C-alpha cells in the first residue's frame, strides 16, 4: 500500500572508514542505521505495510465512555433521570489512548446502547408496552431539567433524540466543537490569572451534560435502565507525542498518582529466563 | 417503493465499521486550524524514537535510578557476562515499558529489524572493548565468549564516538511474530561480553556505567489492533 | 589447609574462625560447612573472590559474618550468640566452580 | 562542526565543545502570521529589548542529587524587560532557545538529559488533593526531585524515576532534548518554537513547558578533582510579542 | 531450596558383597549447556573429615578405587561399590552444585558386619 | 458524485463506490485511506544535517 516499508538493499562484505555502527546520541539524534551496515544482507522485497498504525486506524474504534443507571419508579425525583458531565477521563481504556497526544482535532460519531431490566417488589407489571427512552443533550448554560416531567425536556433548541426499544442503537455525529483549535489534553496552568483556583485540564472541559429518561410513566411497575455511551472519534488529527502513562489512575479530574516501578522484576541482570546453575557467568 | 430484502446483520453494532450519520448540529462553523508544530501521521513515527532500556531490573532496582544502569568494571573480567536478555518486545521484564514495548502491547503482531544503541557514560581517559552478540533461537543461550562470537556479532571500541548500534535483523521463520510469544516463535537471546577490559589512567573512576536505547528501524511494522494489558480499573472513576 | 584445632566458648558471645591454605585467589570461593556428629553436612555459606561476592545460608542470616582480605590468605567466618546447639566442628573448603574439592581439618568449637 | 556561536540580541554566546542545535520538532520560532491572528488590536514588538540571554540562578550537581525542573516562561517573571511586557500584557507569545552548560574535567565522568517538556502537567502528593501555585515553580531557583516519595500534603509528587508526571523516566527522550555526556560534550542547546493549542495566551496562567535535568549516569571522581561541578541554565526569548495593553498586574 | 535425598539411610554388609546406595535429587542437577550433572560424593572416614570420592557425578579422583563409580543422570543417582574392603566402613554423604543452598544428602552409613 | 476507489487488497472489480448523503462534512465516513508519515520532525531534528557514513563530532 501506500504505506509500503523499506526494503533491504543486498550488500557484500566491505573494509571502508565510513564506519555507520559508531555514531554519538549526545546530538539527540536516533540513528538511521538499516541492518545492511553491520553485516552482509540479502535483497528482499519487504511487502509489509503500515496501515493498521496510522491514528485514524489507531483511533476509530468506539469505546465506552460512561455507565449510567435510572428509574421510573415515584419518589426520590434523582433517581428518575441520569445526568453526566461530558468527560472522557472516568473510563480507563479510552482515557489511556488519549493521553500519548497532547492535543486533538476530530469529529465524533455517538452510539448509545440502553438496556432495561425490571425490578424487584411486589405489584409486578405483567405485561408492558415497549419503552421510550429522551436523550437531550444540554450545552453549557443551557435550563438543567430537575427531574422527569418537567418544562426543559421540550428540548425547543436542544439536539434530542427519541429512541423506541427493540431498535438497532441510536447513533448520531458531532463536529469539532471546540473553543480553541484542538481538545487540550493537558493543560500545566491554572483558571485565575492570580494563580489560583482548580488546576488542570479541568478548566478547559466544557462540554455541557447529557439528561437521559423515560417518556413512560408506567405507573403499575419500576424498570431500571442502563445507559452506555461510545466515542468513536474520526477524521483525527494529532500534535505532539508524550510517553504512555505508568502508575494507575486515581482522580477523573487530575493527574494524581501513586509512585510504581518502572518494570517487573527479573531475577538477575544476566538471565536469560532459564534456571541456570551457579558458575562464573551467572552466580 | 422500491423493494428491499434485510441481509443477515441488520440492526447490529459493530464497534469497527464505517457507516455515515446523521449530524446532531448542522452548519456547525468549525474553528479554523492552525499550525501546531509536531504533527503525528503514524504512530511508527513514534515507535522509532529511542527511549532508555531498564536492563538492570533485578530485585530492589525497579524502584530507583538504579534500574537504567548497567555497571561495568575494570578487572581481569573477559569471563563475565555484561548482561543477557531474550528478545521479546511485547512480553519481557526488560523492554515491555519502554517506549516500543507500550506501543507494540496495543497489538498482536510485529515485524522488522530492532536497534539498541549502547552509550559509554565512562570518564574521558577510560578505553575498553565490547562485544555485542546476539544469538538465533536455535540453541542454548551462550555463556562464554567463544559460544557467543560466532552468532551475530558487533565489536565496540569506545573513543571519541560514544555509541554503538548493534542492529538486530529480522530472522525469523514467519512474516510476522506474536507481541505474546511462546516457544514456536521465540527470538533468540542478546548478551554482550568483555573482550579487552576497562583500563583508567590513575585518578580516574575504576568503575564506569552503559545505557541501553530501543527503537525500531526503517522496516518495522504492526498489525492487529488490540488493548494493552497494562493499564486497569474497578469501578468508575469520580 | 590450616585450621586451627579447637575454640571454647561462653555462650551469647562470638568465635572468630580462621583458614589458610597456599592456594590464592583466582575464581575459588571459600565455602564453610557446619558437621555435627548427630546429623549430617550443613553448609554455612561462601564468598567468591572474582566479584569479591559473599553469600550466606538462610538458617545462617544473622548467624555467620564471613570476612577474607587478599593478603592474610586467611578466610575467616564469625558466628555470634552461642548456644550448645552451635557446638559443632567447622569446615572451610575451596570452589573452583568445577567441584567442591577438599576440606581439611576444623575447629571444634565448645560451648561450654 | 564542534564549535558554535550563538548571538541573539546584545548578548553572545560561546561555546568550544557543542554537540549540535536540536531544533524543536522541526519548526524556527516565527512571527504571527496573519492567516491565525484573532487578536483585533495591534500587536508590540520589541526585538532587542527582548529577544537576549537571561542567565538563570545556578544549582550544584552533587554525588547525590536526582533532578531539578524549571518551569517557562514563569522563570523569567524578574528577567529584564520580559518580565515587564508579562506583567503589562494580556497575551504574549514567543519562542525560547535553552541553552545549558556544564564543564567538568575530561577526569569526571557522568550524564544528563535535558528535556523540554510541553504541557507538563504534575500531580500532587497527597492523592485526592490539589497542588498550589508556590509547589510548582519557586521564584528564581530551580525545584528539586527526591529519590524516595514526597509525603507533603500540599506539593507535588517529586519521586524521580516517575518524573512528577506519572509517566517512565526512560520514555522522556521523545520532546526536544540532548545529553550533556561530560566524556564528550559541554553544554547543550535546545530551539523550542511555540507549542500551544490557541495562538496566544496570557503567560500568568499558564506554563507553556517544563525544563527538565535528570542525571541517568551519576557524578562520580577522586579525590585529587575539584568538587564543585555546576550548571547553568541560559535562555532566549525569540521573536516574542503581545496584545491587549492593562495596568500592570500580578507585580 | 534443592534437598537430597539418601536411601538406604545405612546398612550393614559383609566382605566381597558389591553393594550401592541412591541419592535422589527433588530437581534435576542437570544443565542444558554442557551436559554435565552437578552432584558430588564423599567418604567421611568413622572420625575423619570427608574426602572426595566421584566429581560432576562422573569422574574420579586419585587413590581412588573402581569401588567408588558415580552412575546415573537428572534427578536419581547411585554409587556402586564393586568389591567392598575394609576401608569402606563410614558414613558417605550426596551433595549438588545446582542451588546456591549447598545442601548435602541424608548420609549413607555403609556398616560393617562381622562373623 | 460517485466517487469510485481502490479497496485494501494483499499485494503479490477490486474498487468500490461510495456517495456521500449528508449536508454536513462531519457526517461523512472516515479517512481511513491516508497514509502520509514523515518521522524526520522527531527522528531527525537536527538543524546541521548529519550523514550517516560520516562521523558524528
Ligand atoms: C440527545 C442527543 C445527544 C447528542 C450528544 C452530543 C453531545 C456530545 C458532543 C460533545 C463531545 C465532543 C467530544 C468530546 C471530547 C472531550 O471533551 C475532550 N477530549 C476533552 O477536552
Ligand atoms: C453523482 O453523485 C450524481 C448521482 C448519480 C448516482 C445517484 C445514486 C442514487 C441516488 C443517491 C442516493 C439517494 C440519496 C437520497
Amino acid at each position: 500500500a501506500v504505506a509500503r516499508v523499506a526494503d533491504t538493499m543486498p550488500t557484500g562484505p566491505r573494509n571502508t572508514e565510513s564506519v555507520p555502527a559508531l555514531t554519538a546520541v549526545e546530538t539527540g539524534h536516533t540513528s538511521q542505521v538499516v541492518p545492511g551496515d553491520t553485516m552482509q544482507t540479502r535483497h528482499v522485497k519487504n511487502y509489509h505495510s503500515r496501515t493498521e498504525s496510522s491514528i485514524e486506524n489507531f483511533l476509530c474504534r468506539a469505546a465506552c465512555v460512561y455507565i449510567a443507571t435510572y428509574k421510573s419508579a415515584g419518589g426520590t425525583p434523582t433517581e428518575r433521570y441520569a445526568s453526566w458531565r461530558i468527560n472522557t477521563r472516568q473510563m480507563v481504556q479510552l482515557r489511556r489512548k488519549f493521553e500519548l497526544f497532547t492535543y486533538l482535532r476530530f469529529d465524533m460519531e455517538i452510539t448509545f446502547v440502553i438496556t432495561s431490566t425490571q425490578d424487584p417488589g411486589t405489584q409486578l407489571a405483567q405485561d408492558m408496552p415497549v419503552l421510550t427512552h429522551q436523550i437531550m443533550y444540554i450545552p453549557p448554560g443551557g435550563p438543567v431539567p430537575n427531574s422527569a416531567t418537567d418544562f426543559a425536556w421540550q428540548s425547543s433548541t436542544n439536539p434530542s433524540i427519541f429512541w423506541t426499544e427493540g431498535c438497532a442503537p441510536a447513533r448520531m455525529s458531532v463536529p469539532f466543537i471546540s473553543i480553541g483549535n484542538a481538545y487540550s489534553n493537558f493543560y500545566d496552568g491554572w483558571s485565575h490569572f492570580t494563580q489560583e483556583g482548580v488546576y488542570g485540564f479541568n478548566s478547559l472541559n466544557n462540554m455541557g451534560h447529557i439528561y437521559v429518561r423515560h417518556v413512560n410513566e408506567q405507573s403499575l411497575g419500576v424498570s431500571t435502565s442502563t445507559l452506555r455511551v461510545y466515542f468513536k472519534p474520526k477524521h483525527v488529527r494529532a500534535w505532539v507525542p508524550r510517553p504512555p502513562r505508568l502508575s494507575p489512575y486515581v482522580k477523573s479530574s487530575n493527574v494524581n498518582f501513586k509512585p510504581t516501578a518502572v518494570t517487573t522484576e527479573r531475577k538477575d541482570i544476566n538471565d536469560v529466563g532459564t534456571l541456570r546453575p551457579v558458575g562464573y557467568t551467572n552466580h | 417503493g422500491l423493494p428491499t430484502m434485510l441481509t443477515p446483520g441488520s440492526n447490529q453494532f459493530l464497534t469497527s465499521d464505517d457507516f455515515q450519520s446523521p449530524s446532531a448540529m448542522p452548519q456547525f462553523d468549525v474553528t479554523p486550524e492552525m499550525k501546531i508544530p509536531g504533527e503525528v501521521h503514524n504512530l511508527m513515527e513514534i515507535a522509532e524514537v529511542d527511549s532508555v532500556v531498564p536492563v538492570n531490573n533485578t530485585k530492589e532496582n525497579i524502584n530507583s535510578m538504579e534500574a537504567y544502569r548497567i555497571p561495568v568494571t575494570g578487572g581481569d573480567q573477559l569471563h563475565t557476562q555484561v548482561f543477557g536478555f531474550q528478545m521479546q518486545p511485547g512480553l519481557n521484564s526488560v523492554f515491555k515499558r519502554t517506549l516500543l514495548g507500550e506501543i507494540l502491547n496495543y497489538y498482536a503482531h510485529w515485524s522488522g529489524s530492532v536497534k539498541l544503541t549502547f552509550v559509554f557514560c565512562g570518564s574521558a581517559m577510560a578505553t575498553g572493548k565490547f562485544l555485542l552478540a546476539y544469538s538465533p533461537p536455535g540453541a542454548s543461550p551462550p555463556q562464554n565468549r567463544k559460544q557467543a562470537m560466532l552468532g551475530t556479532h558487533v565489536i565496540w571500541d569506545v573513543g571519541l564516538q560514544s555509541s554503538c548500534v548493534l542492529c538486530i535483523p529480522w530472522i525469523s521463520q514467519t512474516h510476522y511474530r506474536l507481541v505474546q510469544q511462546d516457544e514456536y516463535t521465540s527470538a533468540g537471546y542478546v548478551t554482550c561480553w568483555y573482550q579487552t577490559g576497562l583500563i583508567v589512567p590513575p585518578g580516574a573512576p575504576p568503575s564506569c556505567t552503559i545505557l541501553c536505547f530501543a527503537s525500531a528501524c526503517n522496516d518495522f511494522s504492526v498489525r492487529m489492533l488490540r488493548d494493552t494489558p497494562f493499564i486497569e480499573q474497578t469501578q468508575l472513576l469520580q | 589447609l590450616q585450621q586451627s584445632g579447637a575454640e571454647l566458648a561462653r555462650p551469647w558471645a562470638s568465635v572468630k574462625i580462621s583458614c589458610q591454605a597456599f592456594y590464592t585467589f583466582n575464581s575459588y570461593g571459600m565455602q564453610w560447612v557446619k558437621q555435627r556428629p548427630g546429623q549430617g553436612l550443613e553448609w554455612i555459606g561462601t564468598i567468591y573472590p572474582g566479584n569479591g561476592q559473599t553469600s550466606y545460608n538462610q538458617r545462617f542470616k544473622g548467624k555467620a559474618t564471613l570476612t577474607a582480605d587478599k593478603s592474610p590468605s586467611t578466610a575467616y567466618m564469625q558466628l555470634i550468640s552461642l548456644t550448645s546447639e552451635d557446638s559443632a566442628g567447622c569446615f572451610c573448603a575451596v570452589v573452583p566452580t568445577v567441584d567442591f574439592d577438599y576440606w581439611g581439618q576444623g575447629t571444634l568449637v565448645t560451648v561450654s | 562542526d564542534r564549535v558554535r556561536s550563538i548571538t541573539l540580541g546584545n548578548s553572545t554566546i560561546t561555546t568550544q565543545e557543542c554537540a549540535n542545535v536540536v531544533v524543536g520538532y522541526g519548526v524556527w520560532p516565527s512571527y504571527l502570521q496573519d492567516n491565525e491572528a484573532t487578536a483585533e488590536d495591534q500587536p508590540t514588538q520589541p526585538d532587542v529589548a527582548t529577544c537576549r540571554f537571561y542567565t538563570l540562578d545556578s544549582i550544584q550537581w552533587q554525588k547525590e542529587s536526582d533532578g531539578w525542573w524549571w518551569k517557562f516562561p514563569e522563570a523569567l517573571k524578574n528577567m529584564g524587560l520580559f518580565g515587564q511586557n508579562m506583567e503589562y500584557h494580556y497575551l504574549g507569545r514567543s519562542g525560547y532557545t535553552i541553552h545549558v552548560q556544564c564543564n567538568a574535567s575530561k577526569f569526571h565522568q557522568g550524564c544528563l538529559l535535558v528535556v523540554c517538556v510541553p504541557e507538563a502537567e504534575m500531580g500532587c502528593s497527597d492523592v485526592e488533593r490539589e497542588v498550589v501555585a508556590a509547589s510548582l515553580s519557586s521564584e528564581d531557583t530551580a525545584k528539586s526531585f527526591s529519590r524516595t516519595e514526597s509525603n507533603g500534603q500540599h506539593t507535588v509528587q517529586t519521586v524521580v524515576y516517575n518524573a512528577g508526571m506519572g509517566v517512565g523516566v526512560g520514555n522522556l527522550t521523545i520532546f526536544p532534548h540532548q545529553w550533556i555526556n561530560l566524556r564528550t560534550n559541554n553544554s547543550a542547546t535546545i530551539v523550542m518554537p511555540y507549542i500551544n493549542s490557541v495562538p496566544m495566551d496570557n503567560m500568568f496562567r499558564h506554563y507553556n513547558f517544563t525544563l527538565m535535568i535528570i542525571p541517568f549516569a551519576k557524578l562520580e571522581y577522586t579525590e585529587q578533582a575539584s568538587n564543585y561541578v555546576p550548571i547553568t541554565v541560559t535562555v532566549a526569548p525569540m521573536c516574542a510579542e503581545y496584545n491587549g495593553l492593562r495596568l500592570a498586574s500580578h507585580q | 531450596d534443592i534437598v537430597m535425598s539418601q536411601s538406604p539411610s545405612s546398612l550393614a554388609v559383609s566382605v566381597w558383597e558389591k553393594v550401592t546406595m541412591s541419592c535422589k535429587s527433588s530437581q534435576s542437577l542437570l544443565y542444558s549447556n554442557t551436559q554435565k550433572n552437578y552432584l558430588a560424593w564423599y567418604q567421611q572416614k568413622p572420625g575423619q573429615s570427608p574426602k572426595l570420592l566421584i566429581y560432576w557425578a562422573s569422574t574420579r579422583e586419585s587413590g581412588v578405587p573402581d569401588r567408588f563409580t558415580g552412575s546415573g543422570s537428572g534427578t536419581d543417582f547411585t554409587l556402586t561399590i564393586s568389591s567392598v574392603k575394609a576401608e569402606d566402613l563410614a558414613v558417605y554423604y550426596c551433595q549438588q552444585y545446582y542451588s546456591y543452598p549447598l545442601t548435602f544428602g541424608a548420609g549413607t552409613k555403609l556398616e560393617l558386619k562381622r562373623a | 458524485g460517485a466517487q469510485v476507489s481502490t479497496q485494501k487488497t494483499g499485494a503479490h472489480t477490486i474498487h468500490y463506490t461510495n456517495i456521500n448523503y449528508y449536508k454536513d462534512a462531519a457526517s461523512n465516513s472516515a479517512n481511513r485511506q491516508d497514509f502520509t508519515q514523515d518521522p524526520s520532525k522527531f527522528t531527525e531534528p537536527m538543524k546541521d544535517v548529519m550523514i550517516k557514513s560520516l562521523p558524528a563530532l
